[PDB]
C-alpha cells in the first residue's frame, strides 16, 4: 500500500532524518494557520494525493501569502487531483501539505525496492533528482548507482559512503548522505516497506541533505506485523471496488473494455482477458475469485464487474477450485436472476460436472450460454457484444 | 520426471488445519506418499491415519521423509520453512500466500547456502502424473507423459495439462513455481532439471508479467536447453503498475510486461503461442 | 563484565522476561521496607556479588519476617561473602535483592553462550536445574538440549519449541518457554551478551515459567555500543589492581606464587609464566604490557605487579614493541630506583639494543640482573628467591 | 609458502591511521608491495608515496590489490571487513583487537559464503621470511626456510621464529591467527595450507587456552597432516575463567585447559615441548 507524502516524511522524522518543516491540513483554516506556524514565507503547499506530477498538474506550488495558502486549500481540498499517474478521474485531496520552502542548490535521487532479479533490497542514488528516474535509468543509465542490503550483515555504512562518493558529495554531506541512506534502510527493513522515493533529495542552498519529496510503498503482506502502517492506510485514494471486492476475497483491477472477465486465478484471469482481446474483444476488467466460488462470491464478483456501466457481457471462465462445476451453475443463476444482470453471460466450466452445469445453464433460460471450450467462449462474448 | 517420484515420501507441516488436511486428502488418495505430519502442540496423535508430530525434526526421524509440504498461515510460514531446512528436509513445497517479501527474501538466501529445493511460496504445486502428487491441483486431466511444464500460475497449468494430456502428449512432471516475487525455485532453476530428465521431451513454460525471470530465463534457454519449449506470457493487456492477483504480478517501472517477454523468448527459439489455446497445437509442431 | 543478579532481573523485565518480584536494597531499613511493598512473605534475601553458590555460603536466605530480613541486611552489607567461586577473600556485599518467594514445582536450566567451536550464539536447555551445569554435562549430556542461533534469520521460533518439548514441556508451558527464549535470544544480540543462565528456570507451582535466578556476562568489547550494560559495570567486584592495569593498558590477573611476570604479549607472558614454574618457579601474576613499554607504562607495571606482598622477584621479559631494547632498561632502572623496587629484577630483552640495555642495566649497579636466554632468566629469577 | 609471496600487492584500510601509516612504513620498507590505501574522505591523496582511495572498491580498481590489512578501530571494522569482502578483496588481515565477538560471528559467516581469507582480527600477522611481511612483527629474526608456523600468539611466534631462525631452520611462512575466541582463520584451515605447501617441511603449531580448537586441529593432523609437528600450548599455570589477555585465552567451564590440548595433540603424533625453550629443539629431532 501507498502512503502519502506527509505520513512518508513523519516516518523520516521518527527515524531522524531530514524533512521540511510542514503540516497536513484538512481544512482551509488549518492550512492558513500552518504558515504562521511554520514560520516566514514563501510556503510550498501540496495537494496529498497517491499519485505523482502534481506539481504539473499544479496541486503543488510556492505561496508568499497566508491569504494564497487559504485560497489553495479551498480550492483543492474536496476536489480531485488529475496528474499523468492517475486515471483520468484523478485523486481526492484531502489533506494539503503546508511546508517551509528549502532553498536548493542541487537535487539528486535516492530511492529503493525488492530487486526480484538480485532478490536483494537495492538502494540507487543518482545526481539525477527531479526527473522520473526511470528516464534517467533509460537515457543516462551511467549516472544511477547501486548497492544491495546484504541479508546477513544489514546495510552497511561503507554502502552508504559508496554511493555518496559516487554522487561526488564530499566532506559533511558524505557523512549526512550515509545516515540518510541507514536510515532509510532501517525503516525499508523494519517497517517491511516495498519501496522508497526521495525525489528529490535535495542538498541545499545552506550545505545540508533534506527529503524534499518522499514516496514510501509498504508490502501488503507485511501489514499483519506493521500496524502503524496499517492505520495509516488511505481509501479514498483507491477504486473503491479494490477495496470491495478484496472484503470480499476477490481480487478486482477494473479496465477500459466492455467484456467482464470473471476467472478463477489471477494466471488464467490474465490469459483468459487476452483470450477475449486476441478474439477483437475488449477485457473490461481482471477478476480473480479461487476456490471459495460460493453463490454470495459468484453473486458478489457480479455485483462489482456491473457496477461499471461500461460493461456489454460477463465471460465467466472456472476451472477446478473447490465448488463443482454444477454448483456454481446454479450460483451464476441465482447471481443473475437476483442481480438482475441485463447482459449476456458466457460461462466456461471445467472440473466435476462440467455439462451437469453447462446443462443447468442452457436449462435456465437466462440469457446465460455455456461455451464449449477457451477459444470459443472467446467468440461468444465477443460475438454478444458486437455493436452495442 | 522432476523433483518428485512415486517413492517421494512427504510429511506436511500445517497437517491438521483446513487447507492441510483437505490437500493432504487429496495426495493420499492420488497414491502420493504422506508419511506423516508436524504441528506444534499435537504431536502424539494422528490424523488421516498418519502420524502427527510437534516438530518437523521429530517427524523426519520418525519418517525419513526427504520432502515437506507446507500450508502454515503467512505470518509463521518463514518459521517453518526454517525448521524445515534445519531438520533435514531437502524439498519443500509451500502453499502458503501472503508471505511478505522481506522473509521470502531471507528465506531464499537460506535454502541457497543450505542446498535445499523449496517450489514456491504462493500455491505452487507440484505433480509428476501418475506418481506423485504434492498440491491442490486436480490430477484426473493429468496423463503420465512427455511434457515438461514450468509455470508461474496454477489455472493457466491447467489449462496447458489438459491440451497436452488431450493431444495424448502427456507430462512428465508440472512445476507450479508460484505467485511471488521472491520465488524459492525460478524458470532456470526448472528448466535445468527438464533438460536433463530423460523423460521430458518437450517444456512448456508459462509466464506472466512482472520481474525479468522469463527474459532470464529465455537467455539461459538459448544457450543451454536442447529440448523443445513452447512458451505462454499472460497480462498482455494488464496495466501497469497495477497488482494482478499474484503477488508478483506486477509491472513496474514499465519494465517486465508481456510482450517484452514474449520477444525475449521468441529471440531464444521459443515457440511463442500468442493464445494459450495454442499450446497443445504448438507442441504439435516441434514435437 | 559481569552483571549483579538483579541488573540481569531489571533487563529482564524490560525484555518482558519473568522474575520475581524484588528490590535491591543499599541499607537495613530499605531492605526491611522491601518485604512491605513486595507483600506477604516469605521472602528471600539474596546478597549481590558476581560469584555462584551465594546459598551453599549462606548468602541467600528465605525469611518469614522483617526482623530477619533487616537482620541479614546488617549482617552483610559491607562484609566479604566467600563462595565456592570467589577467592578466599570472597566479594564485597552492597546490595541485597529481596524478592518474593516462589513456590517452586520443578527446576530447569536455560542458558546461552557464544560457542566458538560451531561460531554460533548456541542455547541450552535442560531439565536438570538448581545444579552445575557443566556437571549435568559431564554425567548426563543426553539431558542436555541445545540449538544455534542463524546469523542469518535471527533466533526463530521453532528453536524455543525445539528446546520446550526436549524438555518435556506442554501446554502453555511450550509456548511460555518459547517466549523466553526469543526474549533472551534477542538480549543477547541486542546487548552483545557473551552469556546468560537462568539457573534456575523454574516452573511454579501454579504452573507458570519464572526466571528465579540471573547470570549475564557482556561482551566487554561490545561496551562502546552498549551504553546502559556500560553503566552498570560494578568494580568493586573486580580485583582492584585489574582495573588499574587496565587504566594504564596493561592486562593484570594475579596468583598465588611469588615471582612476578611482567611480559609483553599475552602469548609470551603465559609462556614465560609457564617457563618459570617449569623451573620450580611459581608465577605470582599476569602481566601483559605489549608495545608501549615507556618508563611511566613499565613503573605502572611495577607497581601493580609489587603491590602483591608476596612477590620475591619480579622477571621482565620484553621482545620487540614499539620501544628500543635500551630505552626499555633505562625505564626499569628509574622504576627501580622510584618505586624503591626492594626486589631482584631479572630482565630478559631481545631486539634493538638487546645488549646496550642488557649493558645499562649490570651497569647500573641496581639489584637488576640481565639474563642470557629464556631457559636462564628463568633458573635466574628462580634462583633469586631460593628460600625467601 | 602460504597466504602471501613477494607478488601479493597490498592495500590498506585505515592506512593514514597513526598503526597503519606505522606498521605500512614497515612493509614498505621489508618489500612488501602496499600498492596503496583506503581512507574514507582522503581519496584522492598520497600517503606513504602510495595513492589514497576513498573505498575499497576504488583501489582494488585502480590497483589490482588482492589483499587487504585492516587498520580501522573495532567500532568501525566490521563495516571494514564487509566493504572489503564486497570489493573483491581475496586475502584480508585484520590487526585490530576489540573487534565485538557477535560481529566476528557474522564476519566469519560472510568470509565463508563468499569464499575470502581472512587472518585475524586482533594481532595476527603473516610474513613469509624473504618476499613478504603483512604485520607489526620484527623480520629481522627470520630467515627464508623451511618449518611452518601458526600461532594464536603474537610474542609467543617471535620465540619460534628465532629458535628455527637459530637452528637455520628457517621459516616458510608465519602465521598468526589471532587472539580473539572466533578468528577469520584457524589452526587446520593453515594447518592443511602447510601440509600442500613444498616448501613447508616442518610445522611448529603455537596454542594456548581456550576454545577446542587446538583438540580439533590435534584430530585433523592425526589424519591429515604427513609433515612434521611440534607443538607448544602456553597457559599451563592460567587460572580458570580469567581473561589471559587475549580475549580467546580464557578457560570457561573448566573446558580448553592448556593440559587437555597438549594431551589432545600428543596423541595425534605431535612433538609437544613443555618448554618454549625447546622448540628449535624438537624440531631438530622429527626434522
Ligand atoms: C497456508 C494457508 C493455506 C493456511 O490456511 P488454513 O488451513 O485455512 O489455516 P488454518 O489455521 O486452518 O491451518 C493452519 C494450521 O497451521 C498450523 N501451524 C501454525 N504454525 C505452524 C508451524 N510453525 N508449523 C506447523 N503447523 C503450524 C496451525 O496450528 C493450523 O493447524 P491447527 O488448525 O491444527 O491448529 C493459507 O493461509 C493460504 O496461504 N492460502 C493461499 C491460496
Ligand atoms: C586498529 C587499531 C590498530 C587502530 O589504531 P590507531 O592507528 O591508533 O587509530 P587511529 O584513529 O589513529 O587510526 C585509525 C584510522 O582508520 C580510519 N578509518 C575509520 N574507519 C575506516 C574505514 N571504514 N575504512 C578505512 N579507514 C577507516 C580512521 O579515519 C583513522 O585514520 P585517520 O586518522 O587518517 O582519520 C587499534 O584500534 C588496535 O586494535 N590495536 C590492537 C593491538
Amino acid at each position: 500500500m501507498n502512503l502519502h507524502e506527509y505520513q512518508a516524511k513523519q516516518l523520516f522524522a521518527r527515524y531522524g532524518l531530514p524533512a521540511p518543516v510542514g503540516y497536513a491540513c484538512t481544512t482551509p483554516r488549518e492550512a492558513e494557520e500552518a504558515a504562521s506556524k511554520i514560520g516566514a514565507g514563501p510556503w510550498v503547499v501540496k495537494c496529498q494525493v497517491h499519485a505523482g506530477g502534481r506539481g504539473k498538474a499544479g496541486g503543488v506550488k510556492v505561496v508568499n501569502s497566508k491569504e494564497d495558502i487559504r485560497a489553495f486549500a479551498e480550492n483543492w481540498l474536496g476536489k480531485r487531483l488529475v496528474t499523468y499517474q492517475t486515471d483520468a478521474n484523478g485523486q481526492p485531496v484531502n489533506q494539503i501539505l503546508v511546508e517551509a520552502a528549502t532553498d536548493i542548490a542541487k537535487e539528486l535521487y535516492l530511492g529503493a525496492v525488492v530487486d526480484r532479479s538480485s532478490r536483494r533490497v537495492v538502494f540507487m542514488a543518482s545526481t539525477e533528482g527531479g526527473v522520473e528516474i526511470e528516464k534517467v535509468a533509460e537515457e543516462t543509465p551511467h549516472l544511477i548507482h547501486k548497492v544491495a542490503l546484504d541479508p546477513l550483515t544489514g546495510p552497511m555504512p561503507y554502502q552508504g559512503r559508496e554511493l555518496a562518493f559516487k554522487l561526488g558529495l564530499e566532506g559533511k554531506l558524505v557523512q549526512q548522505f550515509t545516515k540518510i541512506f541507514m536510515g532509510l534502510a532501517t525503516i525499508f527493513l523494519e517497517r517491511d516497506l516495498a519501496l522508497i522515493a526521495i525525489n528529490p533529495l535535495v542538498i541545499t542552498k545552506q550545505g545540508d541533505l533534506i527529503c524534499l519529496d518522499g514516496k514510501l510503498g509498504a508490502d501488503g503482506n507485511a501489514l499483519f506485523r506493521q500496524p502503524d502502517l496499517r492505520e495509516m492506510r488511505d481509501q479514498s485514494q483507491e477504486d473503491p471496488r479494490e477495496a470491495q471486492a478484496a472484503q470480499w476475497e476477490l481480487n478486482y483491477v477494473a479496465l477500459d473494455g466492455n467484456i467482464g472477465c470473471m476467472v478463477n486465478g489471477a494466471g488464467l484471469a490474465m490469459g483468459t482477458m487476452d483470450i477475449v482481446k486476441l478474439h477483437g474483444g475488449e477485457p473490461a476488467n481482471f477478476l480473480d475469485v479461487g476456490g471459495g466460488a460460493t453463490k454470495e462470491r459468484v453473486t458478489e464478483a457480479f455485483k462489482i464487474i456491473l457496477s461499471d456501466d461500461k460493461v456489454k457481457a460477463v465471460l465467466v471462465n472456472i476451472f477446478g477450485g473447490i465448488v463443482r462445476c454444477d454448483l456454481i451453475a446454479d450460483g451464476i443463476i441465482g447471481a443473475v436472476a437476483e442481480v438482475g444482470v441485463n447482459v449476456p453471460v458466457v460461462v466456461r466450466l471445467e472440473g466435476n460436472n462440467a455439462e451437469l452445469g453447462a446443462k443447468k445453464l442452457a436449462d435456465s433460460g437466462l440469457n446465460i450460454i455455456a461455451a464449449k471450450g477457451l477459444t470459443d467462449a472467446a467468440q461468444q462474448v465477443v460475438a454478444a457484444v458486437e455493436g452495442k | 520426471s522432476i523433483l518428485i517420484d512415486k517413492n517421494t515420501k512427504v510429511i506436511c507441516q500445517g497437517f491438521t488445519g483446513s487447507q492441510g488436511t483437505f490437500h493432504s486428502e487429496q495426495a493420499i488418495a492420488y497414491g502420493t506418499k504422506m508419511v506423516g505430519g508436524v504441528t506444534p502442540g499435537k504431536g502424539g496423535t494422528t490424523h488421516l491415519g498418519l502420524p502427527v508430530f510437534n516438530t518437523v525434526r521429530e517427524a523426519v526421524a520418525a519418517t525419513g521423509a526427504t520432502a515437506s509440504v507446507i500450508y502454515v498461515p503467512a505470518p509463521f510460514c518463514k518459521d517453518s520453512i526454517l525448521e524445515a531446512i534445519d531438520a533435514g528436509i531437502k524439498l519443500i513445497i509451500t502453499i502458503t500466500e501472503g508471505i511478505p517479501t522481506l522473509d521470502m527474501l531471507t528465506v531464499k538466501v537460506k535454502l541457497d547456502e543450505a542446498g535445499v529445493r523449496m517450489i514456491g511460496p504462493n500455491c505452487p504445486g507440484v505433480i509428476t502424473p501418475g506418481e506423485c502428487k504434492i498440491g491442490i491441483q486436480p490430477g484426473h486431466i493429468h496423463k503420465p507423459g512427455k511434457v515438461g511444464i514450468v509455470s508461474r500460475s496454477g489455472t493457466l497449468t491447467y489449462e496447458a495439462v489438459k491440451q497436452t494430456t488431450d493431444y495424448g502428449f502427456g507430462q512428465s512432471t508440472c512445476v507450479g513455481i508460484g505467485g511471488d516475487p521472491i520465488p524459492g525455485s525460478n524458470f532456470i532453476d526448472i528448466l535445468e532439471m527438464f533438460e536433463k530428465d530423460p523423460q521430458t521431451e518437450a517444456i512448456v513454460m508459462i509466464g506472466e508479467i512482472g520481474g525479468s525471470a522469463e527474459e532470464e530465463a529465455a537467455a539461459y534457454i538459448k544457450e543451454h536447453v536442447t529440448k523443445p519449449v513452447v512458451g505462454y506470457i499472460a497480462g498482455v493487456t494488464a496495466p501497469k503498475g497495477k497488482r494482478m492477483g499474484h503477488a508478483g504480478a506486477i509491472i513496474a517501472g514499465g519494465k517486465g510486461t508481456a510482450d517484452e517477454k514474449f520477444a525475449a523468448l521468441e529471440a531464444a527459439g521459443v515457440k511463442t503461442v500468442r493464445s494459450l489455446a495454442d499450446i497443445g497445437e504448438a507442441l504439435k509442431t516441434v514435437l
